[PDB]
Order: C-alpha cells, then structure tokens, then sequence
C-alpha cells in the first residue's frame, strides 16, 4: 500500500539481535570493558 | 428529507417509568396499528442450584396451561379470540413472555400477561403430561449436532460454577422434579425489581402506564473461573465432524464491546450455498470456498454479564479437519499485528447495516428494549452507537485484540469423527507467532 | 526513428518469419510460446474444434524432430496465413488480473 | 398445511445461506 | 410519511417510491418470468438463471462487483416462485446510487461466458440438496404436478438428467424473450421519486415482444405415490379452488382461518382449530394436521396437508375429510365467522408491518393490478364475505375432483377412490 506496521518495530530489534550477536558470538575489541573483561 | 446522520436524529425516544415496588416501564411509539407487550425476566439457570437445575425451562411449559383465574385451555382461547400470536422462550440469563397483537385489545392484553407471571395453576395433571414431554425432548435433542456441541463448550470451559450447566439439566432431576421447589423457584425469583416491562408500537407512553394498571409484581452474581481445557466426543460413525473453539472475553457493559464486534464482522463468514464463490473479500471465504475446506462456518460472540466467549464454529470432512485450524489461527494472528486502516472500513460499514437493519419491525425492537434495560441500563444509545463506532481505528484493533488473542489458552470442544483435530498441545503452540 | 528501414522491417519481420524454423515444422506463430500462468487459464476456455487441432500439430510437430526431417515445403505454413487464436482470449485474462492486482493495492 | 404466511414456498440464494418457505 | 406513488410510463413499467426518514434504503425489481416459462426443452433454465446474478456483467468484471458491493456494506439477494421472479437489493441510505448503478448492469446487461458457466454447473446438486431434507417442500412439487398437465407442474429445481444440458444460448434466449420492459416493476422505498424515476427510463427501455402467456394450466385429474423408507408418511388432499383477484379467492382464505392452524401459542395444540381437534379425539399419539391454500393468477389450488405414522394415515385422512363435509352440510358458526375474519385481519397486518415483507406485498400488486389497494380496502372487502357463500365455496371442494401425493411408507394409505 504500503503500511509496514509493527513489522517494521519488529525487524528493527531483530536487526539489533544478531548486531549484538556477532559481538557476542565473537571478540574483537572485546569492547569497553564495562563489567569485567580479562586483561 | 434524510441524510445518514440526519436519520438517526428522528426516531421516537426511550420513555421510562417507575412503580413502587421496583418495576418497571418503557415504551417507543411507531405510529403502527399493531404492538408487541412483553415481560423480561431476568431470573436465569446461572442462579438455579444443583437439585433445581432444569426448573425454569420446565416452569416455562405450565404457565401456558391454564392459570389461577382461568383454568387449563380457557386461558389459549382468549388469545386466539383476539388472534393475537403469542410466544415464550428462555435463555441462560433470560425469560421472556410477549405477545404480539393489535393496539386495540391492549386492556385485556397485559392484564392476561399479567396473571400469567404469578399466578399459574399447578396441577400434577399437567406436571405428568409435562415430564413427558421433556423425557420426549430430552433424548431428541441428539439429533441435532449443533445445540448439543455447545453444550460441551459451557460445560469444558466453566466447569465449577452454576453457569456451566446445562439450560434444561440433567435428565434424572427433571423425573424427580415436584412443585414444592417450582413455588419456592417461584416465589424467589419473580418479585420486582427482577421484572421489567417493555413495549412498542401504537401505545403512546401515558394510556400505558395507566394501564400498567394496578397489578404487582414482587416484594446473585459471583464471578466465574476460566479453564483452558479440551473435550472430545469421538464418534466415527457420523459423516462429519463438528468443532469449535473459543476464548473467554468481556462482559455486557465495557468499552471493548464494540471493538471485537467489528473484528468477527472482519474475518467473516462462509457457507455451501451462498453465491459468494472463489471471488469474495471474506479472507476464510475466498480460501475455504477454493477447496471446500470446510463445509460451513460462523464466528459467534456471546457477552454474559461478567463474562463473554469468542470463537468460530465449523463443520468439515475429517481429512480435511487439520488445514482449517492453521488457516483459522492465520486470521486472528494476522489480526493483533498486521492488521490495516482499508480493510476496517468494510467491517465498520456492516456493523452499521447489520446494527440498523435489525431494527425493523415491532417486535425486534421491544425484544431489544427488554434485555437492553436489565442489561446496559436503560440506554437505548442509537445515535450514539455511530458515535461509538468512529472510536475505531487501527490501533484501536491492534491494542484490544493484542489483550484476548495473542498467547492465551483456548478452549476446545469437538464432535466425532474428531480424530484428526490435532493434540492440544499444538493448538497452545498455534496461537503465538514466532515471527514465522 | 525508422521510415524506410521499416520498409525494410517487413523484408525482416514478415521474412524474418521465414528464418525461423517454427514455420517449417508446420507449427504456428501461438502454439510455440512459453507456458505461464495465464495461459494455463487461457488454454482452458478454448472450445474443441480449436484445441484438438491445437493438439494434433504438436502430436505431429514431435516426432518429427525425434526422426530430424521436416516438411515437404509446399506444406509449409504461408506467412501470409497467420493464425492468431490465442489473442482475443489471452488478452482477457492479462486485463481481468490487472484489476485484482491494482484494485487490491488499495 | 403451508403456505402459512403468504402463498407457496419461495427459494432465495445471495449470501446468507438460502432460504425455504412455506 | 408520504403514501404511494406509482407511476405508469409509456414504457408500461410500474414504478412507484415512498420517502422515509431511515438509514434504511432499499430497491426492488420484480419480473413475470416464472418457472411457469420453462418449456420442456427449456426446464431447468430459472433454477440456474437464479444462481448467475454474480457473473460478469457486459460493463463490469463478476470479480469487481462482488470486492465491490462488500466494501460499501450493501447486500444483494434474489428471490423466486412459480410465477414472479424478484431482484432485491439494499444498503445504507447514502450509497444506494452505486448500487442502484449495478443492479441494471446485472438484468440489463449480462453476458454468459461457457467457461464461466460450466464451473457453476455442480453448484445445483448442492443447491437442490439442502432444499429438499424438509420433505414438507417435496410433497409439494409432486403436487402440483399431479394436478395439472402443461404449465404450473414444472419444477422450481432442475431434474437430475437436465443437469450438464444447460447451454449458454438457452440462457441467453430466455433472457431477452421473457425480459421486456412491458413486463418489469421497479419498487424503491426510501429514496425520492425523481431521482428513481431518472434512472428507470433510460436503461430499463427495451421492446415490445411481450409475454407469451400461452399457460392455462388446464387443470386435470391426478395422482402421484411414491415409497421410501421413512417412517412419516406425508399426505395432501385437494381439489381446485379460484383464482387471485376474486371473493372467493378472499372467501377460501376466510374459509381456511377457520379449519387452517397455524400455532397461535407456543406448544399450545389449538383448540379453536376445528380440524385439529375434530380429529384428536377420535384418534391416538402424535399427528399433524393443516389446511393448504395458495392461488396464482389463472387458478389457484385448496387443500390440506396432513402428516401421521403408518397405522393412523388412513384414519387421520377420513376423519378429517368428513369433517369438512359437515361444513359442507350447512353446520356453521356465525361467532366463528367473526372470529376467522378477526384472524385474517390479524394475520394480514402483521404480515405486511415488516419493510421487506412489506415491500414484496407492493409489487405483488403491481405485475398483477397495476395499482395499489391501501389495507383498509382490503379490510372493507374482508367483511363482504357472506356466510352462505364460505359454505357454498366448500360445497365446491368437496363436489368436484381431487388429486394427491404421498411419500413415505405407503402401506395403509388410502387411494382418491377410497375418497
């Protein structure tokens, strides 16, 4: 029509799911320490 | 002229009135030679106890029988005299005497309905011809797969209180039953302000109330709990296979009445026989019209006073039974979060036409009037009723339907040859999209 | 941009028709095209007299290229004679799905 | 014995099912 | 508030509106082509004529009207009988145009498309089906073809063997044969007479041609029986009464009220019902009786259809026929006269209040009178009814010849010669 509706809000956080997946599934930068994080 | 708002806007209004003892009047005037006078009581079988269940659709056969003042079949003859019709039936949370009948005969008119009310000859004359005739109906009743299977559906979803029972109960009560209980029953339930008065018609308000006419009239609720659960009664003989499922909803008076009118207006209805065929906007009509999936089904909606069911009814060949489920649980899921501002419009509309249209003729309107009063209050809201539906809008849907649909516990009820109506388990698993 | 070069389109055209071999075989200009939806609905509505001939000259069309000969070709279709069935129903089925298509956009 | 409201029988298909009558 | 305007043309189609003050608007469109226009070659052609109203018109795809009439809320309908064929249509009090717009499209102008009529063609049986499990109706339809020769027998449903014989050109003959401008009745209710009468000239003006009324029905002696396994035997007895428009066609109606039971009270078994009850006394367990009148324009039919087990069918049919003959010998009760008359006065009323209901019994008027009777003429010709003249009017059904169908296990019952 086109409405994307909650689709829309839905996709969004699944985008954000995966994003902080690889994160998670990986390292790297470790990312700022924030809580503890090795040396 | 009239133009759509200007047609609500001229309709005779709701007239009201109070007698001292706690019944009540109520009346409309058509300007029509002919009227409908009726009597809605609201003394139900969710009060009835366990050994007086099935009472009060027994009480329902004597009062026709003859009475106090006019014994057994002098009564009849003096309402086919006028020629006048006349009618009765029940409901769980109702009773119903009227009459339709010229605006001429009106006097004699309620001073009969009035006696019939209170006093009615009991004589165990009748009391055997009538347990019979139930023992008749009883056993029929069978025959018939659609009143028995929601039977099974109070009965699987209340289980526990006095609303799960059955409207006639079992059949051992109704030998056992003796006219010392029914004068109790009798005596309890029938006072004011219990009773209500309606009417519509010729009668103007005033040459009623007059002839509201020196008679009398007389001197509980607790909520229900809901059971997800399942019953199955599997039957392999019968040619096909009943189902039906449901979900509990609000009651009488409550804003979110109107919404899920309008959703069950959404999803629609199909049948054999209408002329809709593969072409229709029904998206359960377009789809299991392709393929006869089904052979029929209708969405229902019943509000009791605290409480109120949603679900849909269908009939369908057993092969065929899965693929109506999943096809089924795609609507409401589609509902509570794909849902859209176009398609609203053509489930408004029919709420406007269904809503109007079921106001001709007299008595659909007193018969509206008599629950209306002992239900809403007198609010009889016509106008408002437009003004209540433009309440609707998109996320309207979305938020009311998100509360009831989305990851509940239904309530299943079946009628063999259920077998392939899928494990339970999987329904529960069926009402929530994973996304997919 | 094309005046005489379209004068020299149906040299192409109208003879191009003769550099293809469908002419050859004795099949038509309709009966060679590519199988799709529409025409899956547009074959149905074909009364016999047309779609049994539509049949035989595929049935007839087939073998011959399992035994690689073709026609005598006096026998072969004139381009002059070209059979266009299919239009007027194909048309039809086009037209009644873009409604749906575009009366369902809203 | 029916015609009962009206002379003989009726038959009305348009959606809403069909309808007898007498 | 206004009354009844009907309005001739030169066309000869009625026309006539109301104004009314409710959302609720409404059209109506009747013509005089019947089942009684099926010939023999011809049969089955209304019951699938009946059923085409959703196919692609000549202006407008079958898909966008059926998309289309939902979207506004509107609601179409058809309806039958053995004489008058009716388009209904209704919506809201603002749409109706659009709607008013497809309702031509579909009469004026239909195209039958062979590919689209053949998928149709199994929709019959499922039609034909679910009409027939209340055997009440399949009594009938032998009846009527018992009691005459030529025309009124045909079938409102296509026989089984006629089924994949339905040719388009069948269609699209009969359409414009029996269809003519001379023949047609357009009713609106709610809407303003001009804009109405604008419309219904221009399109609706065709021919000429008309009518072909070669059916006289010829009525004519006969019977049919037929065995089947239930065990309630079905029954009709009757003999020919007058035709519409006469006081005897009033005088039968008067005379029915008095024998003929509707229930009046809910599970009540009338007593005011001579014929019920003169039986019930001498006779056992459940039965059923009722007195049968219906009348179309050349003639009309007088009767009653009685239901019973297998033992009582030959009692409960004798019983209840002399009883009429009593009638018949003069017994009468004027109070009962006056009572009947209170009933038809009563019946007919609350018959008509309905706007639908209504809205039929207009036009009923109009393809027939061409006129409208308000309902106090039609009371002031209730009351004409003479008493001699009800006995004299049953001294006719039981003096002249009968006929009589029955279906069911047979037997005990009796035959028209036992009679």
């Amino acid at each position: 029509r086109q409405l994307a509706r909650n689709w829309v809000p839905t996709a969004s956080l699944w985008g954000a799911v995966g994003a902080v997946g690889l994160v998670w599934a990986t390292d790297w930068r470790l990312i700022l320490d924030w809580v503890p994080y090795i040396n | 002229t009239a133009t759509y708002a200007q047609a609500l806007q001229s309709v005779p209004e709701t007239q009201v009135s109070q007698l001292d003892n706690g019944l009540r009047v109520a009346s409309e005037q058509s300007s029509q030679p002919t009227c409908t006078v009726g009597v809605w009581i609201d003394a139900g079988s969710r009060y009835e106890s366990e050994k007086n269940n099935g009472a009060g659709y027994f009480v329902e056969h004597l009062a026709f029988k003859g009475t106090k003042n006019r014994p057994g079949n002098a009564l009849e003859k003096e309402v086919e005299s006028m020629g006048a019709h006349l009618n009765a039936y029940s409901t769980r949370e109702h009773t119903a005497y009227y009459i339709k009948a010229l605006s001429k005969d009106l006097p004699k008119a309620v001073e009969l309905l009035a006696d019939i009310v209170q006093n009615c000859s009991l004589e165990d004359s009748q009391i055997e011809k009538e347990r019979d005739v139930i023992l008749q109906e009883l056993q029929e009743n069978d025959t018939s797969m659609r009143d028995v299977v929601f039977n099974y559906l109070h009965a699987t979803a209340f289980q526990g209180t006095p609303l799960a029972q059955s409207v006639e109960g079992p059949s051992e009560n109704v030998r056992k039953l003796s006219r010392a209980d029914l004068t109790e029953y009798l005596s309890r339930h029938y006072k004011a302000p219990r009773m209500v008065l309606a009417a519509a018609g010729g009668l103007e308000h005033r040459q009623l109330l007059d002839l509201a006419q020196k008679h009398f009239s007389g001197l509980t609720l607790s909520p229900c709990r809901f059971t997800g659960s399942q019953i199955c009664h599997r039957e392999d003989g019968l040619p096909l296979a009943h189902v039906a499922i449901a979900v509990e909803g609000p009651g009488w008076a409550h804003p979110d009445n109107v919404a899920l009118q309008v959703a069950n207006a959404i999803i629609g209805h199909y049948d054999c026989t209408y002329g809709g065929g593969a072409h229709l906007s029904s998206p359960l009509a377009s789809i299991a019209a392709t393929n006869k999936l089904c052979q029929s089904f209708q969405t229902f909606n019943i509000c009791y006073a605290d409480t109120g069911l949603l679900g849909a009814h269908f009939v369908c060949d057993h092969m065929s039974i899965d693929d109506m489920m999943f096809v089924l649980q795609g609507q409401w899921m589609r509902l509570c979060t794909s849902a859209t501002e176009s398609e609203v419009l053509r489930g408004k509309n029919l709420l406007r036409n269904a809503l109007v249209s079921h106001l001709d003729g007299t008595t659909p309107v007193c018969e509206d009037i008599g629950r209306s009063l002992l239900t809403y209050g007198r609010r009889i809201p016509l106008a408002e009723w437009e003004s209540r539906i433009a309440e609707v809008d998109a996320r309207v849907v979305r938020e009311v339907c998100s509360k009831y649909f989305y990851d509940q516990c239904p309530a299943v009820a079946g009628f063999g040859p259920i077998e392939q109506l899928p494990d339970y388990n999987r329904i529960r698993s069926g009402m929530f999209w994973l996304r997919f | 941009a094309v005046s005489a070069s379209s004068r020299w389109l149906e040299g192409i055209r109208k003879w191009y028709y003769n550099a293809a071999g469908f002419n050859k075989l004795g099949l038509m200009r309709d009966d060679t095209i590519h199988e799709n939806d529409d025409v899956k609905e547009a074959i149905r509505r074909l009364p016999e007299n047309l779609y049994n001939d539509r049949v035989f000259r595929i049935k007839r069309a087939l073998d011959l290229s399992m035994r690689q000969q073709i026609l005598p070709k006096e026998q072969w279709t004139k381009y002059e004679e070209d059979k266009s069935y299919l239009e007027p129903y194909l048309k039809e089925v086009i037209r009644e799905r873009k409604e749906r298509e575009e009366w369902a956009k809203k | 014995g029916q015609a009962a409201g009206r002379p003989l029988v009726a038959s009305v298909s348009l959606n809403v099912p069909a309808s007898v009558r007498y | 508030p206004q009354d009844l305007e009907f309005t001739r043309l030169p066309n000869g189609l009625v026309i006539a509106s109301l104004e009314n003050y409710a959302p609720a608007s409404r059209i109506g469109l009747f013509i005089k082509a019947g089942s009684r226009y099926e010939n023999s070659n011809n049969l089955g052609t209304s019951h699938l004529l009946r059923l085409a109203s959703s196919l692609t018109t000549k202006g407008a795809s079958s898909f966008k009207i059926t998309r289309g009439i939902e979207a506004v809320g509107g609601k179409l309908s058809v309806t039958s009988t053995r004489e008058n064929m009716a388009y209904t249509v209704e919506c809201l009090r603002d749409d109706v145009d659009i709607l008013m717009e497809f309702l031509l499209n579909v009469t004026t102008a239909p195209e039958f498309r062979r590919w689209e009529v053949a998928a149709l063609q199994p929709q019959l049986r499922i039609d034909k089906a679910v009409a027939l499990q209340n055997p009440q109706a399949h009594v009938i339809e032998n009846l009527h073809a018992a009691a005459y020769r030529n025309a009124l027998a045909n079938s409102l449903y296509c026989p089984d063997y006629r089924i994949g014989k339905v040719t388009p050109v069948e269609l699209h003959d009969y359409v414009q044969n029996h269809f003519t401008s001379a023949r047609m009745a357009l009713i609106g209710l709610g809407v303003s007479h001009p804009v109405l009468k604008q419309v219904a000239e221009q399109f609706l003006n065709i021919r000429g041609g008309l009518g072909l009324s070669g059916a006289k029905a010829k009525y004519h002696g006969g019977e049919i029986r037929e065995q089947n396994g239930d065990s309630l035997v079905h029954a009709a007895l009757v003999a020919e009464s007058a035709a519409i428009g006469s006081a005897e066609a009033n005088a039968f109606s008067v005379l029915q009220h008095v024998l003929g039971a509707g229930p009046h009270v809910k599970r009540g078994s009338n007593a005011t019902s001579s014929l019920y009850q003169a039986v019930a006394k001498g006779v056992h367990q459940p039965f059923d009786v009722s007195a049968f009148n219906a009348s179309y324009s050349d003639s009309g039919l007088f009767g009653f259809y009685t239901i019973s087990q297998a033992a009582s069918a030959g009692d409960v049919i004798k019983a209840a026929y002399n009883q009429v003959k009593t009638i018949a010998q003069g017994n009468l009760s004027n109070p009962d006269v006056q009572a009947a008359k209170n009933k038809l006065k009563a019946g007919y009323l609350m018959s008509v209040e309905s706007s639908e209901g209504f809205l039929d019994e207009v036009g009923s008027q109009a393809l027939a009178a061409g006129s409208y009777t308000p309902p106090s003429t039609v009371l002031q010709q209730i009351d004409a009814v003479a008493d001699a003249d009800v006995i004299n009017a049953a001294k006719k059904f039981v003096s002249g010849r009968k006929s009589m169908a029955a279906s069911g296990n047979l037997g005990h019952t009796p035959f028209i010669d036992e009679l």
